[PDB]
């Protein structure tokens, strides 16, 4: 078991608030295969100046996917 | 002579047919045909 | 691993220093046949 | 008997190096690929 160092000694976790309406903003982006979005180069070999079909784990074209966004925590004045 | 002209296209098609036959021989060598490797020498190193 | 849960990250910015944060989009991976265009560099810029 | 982790410096020799056999039809066994081929020095292409 690799040591990760001492775990946090804080008695209580920081309070977390979930507001659905505040986070209900959606701007989905479809995968563009023509834009090479989500494409992973094959680890085994490289192809140069050629066009060929390759089978690999790839995202669906036009797929908006699942969008997760991170937002600043509630803060008053200079104190978070 | 143009893409629209049928006779000129027929001349191009005849050249293409000869080219297709030559291309097939090279492509078939690559095909595994169910073998582990396209190259027989690679198979000798890979398997007993 | 059969299940993954995104960990929400909350940034403790001050009210004045609150900043917009870029959204991250997660797309599932499934085996697919992709026509691939390779440049002289060999990197992929276009695919179908 | 099956494991030889530590080997003398330098285990590799000039004949193994491609530069010594450049321009000559030679059998190549590099990184698990076995084939007969001629190596010619040329401008680098593809992903390094």
């Amino acid at each position: 078991y690799v040591d990760v160092g001492p775990d946090s000694v804080k008695s209580a976790c920081i309070e977390v608030d979930i507001q659905q309406t505040f986070f209900d903003k959606t701007w989905p982006r479809p995968i563009d295969v023509s834009k090479a979005d989500g494409i992973i180069y094959p680890q085994g070999r490289t192809y140069s100046n050629i066009t060929i079909t390759y089978q690999g784990l790839f995202p669906y074209q036009g797929d908006h996917g699942d969008m997760y966004v991170y937002s600043a925590g509630h803060a008053t004045g200079t104190t978070p | 002579f143009t893409t629209t002209n049928e006779a000129f296209q027929k001349v191009q098609d005849a050249v293409n047919n000869n080219a297709q036959a030559l291309s097939k021989l090279a492509s078939e060598l690559s095909n595994t045909f169910g073998a582990i490797s396209a190259s027989i020498g690679d198979i000798i190193q890979r398997l007993d | 691993i059969k299940y993954y849960s995104i960990i929400p990250h909350s940034i403790r910015s001050i009210q004045s220093d609150r900043k917009a944060w870029a959204a991250f989009y997660v797309y599932k991976l499934q085996p697919l046949t992709f026509l691939l265009d390779f440049s002289v560099d060999g990197y992929i810029r276009r695919a179908i | 008997t099956d494991t030889n982790s530590v080997c003398p410096k330098l285990e590799f020799a000039n004949d193994t190096k491609i530069a010594s056999q450049l321009g000559n039809c030679v059998e190549y066994s590099l990184y698990g690929v076995s084939g007969r081929g001629v190596f010619q020095n040329c401008t680098a292409v593809g992903v390094r």
